[PDB]
């Protein structure tokens, strides 16, 4: 909940199949920035190439919705 | 409301202001309680 | 706003004064809720 404003226990008990973590006020913008500064880093010919995880999320983001099939 | 002075204040005056700012404000502590209760703290109304 | 209180809109505005339409009282309020506005109010 602090870090990313969700509830693995909520996800466990209810399997939600969509699940919207708002961006809103101090701690919404805490969150976002938290999503934001995640990212999944390779390398490729000795670089370090960043791959941004969540792409639709910035400093204008209010919103990101986790998106599932079934659950 | 028209031609409503301050001896003229009544049930209707009261029921607009009921309306106006009671009411007002119980729709605000509604949407409160909704939000608490699914423990929502980053998706503010905004009471415009 | 203007929708009694319209025929003296004119007059009103003689001093400098501004009066708005509905539709001018609409955008104003509707600039209120532009994504700007809304993390202003968020703060304060």
């Amino acid at each position: 909940k602090d870090t990313y404003g969700f509830s693995i226990l909520d996800i466990v008990i209810n399997n939600p199949v969509n699940l919207t973590i708002h961006f809103g006020g101090e701690k919404g913008k805490r969150i976002r920035e938290n999503y934001s500064a995640m990212i999944f880093e390779t390398i490729v010919d000795g670089k370090l190439k960043t791959e941004k995880i969540f792409k639709e999320i910035n400093e204008h983001s209010t919103s990101y919705t986790f998106r599932s099939e079934k659950g | 409301e028209q031609g409503i002075e301050l001896e003229h204040i009544d049930s209707k005056s009261e029921f607009a202001h009921r309306i106006m700012l009671t009411n007002i404000l119980r729709m605000m502590g509604c949407v409160k309680k909704q939000k608490s209760a699914r423990g929502i703290e980053t998706r503010p109304a905004q009471v415009i | 706003t203007r929708g009694a209180n319209n025929i003296i809109a004119e007059g009103i505005e003689k001093m400098g004064v501004r009066t708005f339409s509905q539709k001018e009282m609409a955008f104003n309020l509707l600039g209120l809720l532009t994504p700007e506005v809304v993390e202003l109010c968020q703060k304060s």
